[PDB]
């Protein structure tokens, strides 16, 4: 059911609406 | 547990309120302004905006 796995360069977002 | 006013107390112990009105003034869409009016979008001028 579990695994674990790399996320290489993900998790990225606009910090401000500018 | 409950408070309880009552008419005859004496000053300080009447019923008082608060409200806060938090805002965000940064550069972001604007959903609320004020009542002034939007005037003619001159362009190609020196102009004050």
């Amino acid at each position: 059911t579990q695994s674990y796995t790399n996320s290489f360069t993900r998790g990225v977002y606009y910090p401000d609406k500018v | 547990q409950s408070y309880g006013f009552r008419p005859t107390y004496g000053v300080g112990h009447q019923p008082y309120r608060v409200v806060v009105l938090s805002f965000e003034l940064l550069h972001a869409p604007a959903t609320v302004c004020g009542p002034k009016k939007s005037t003619n979008l001159v362009k190609n001028k020196c102009v004050n905006f």
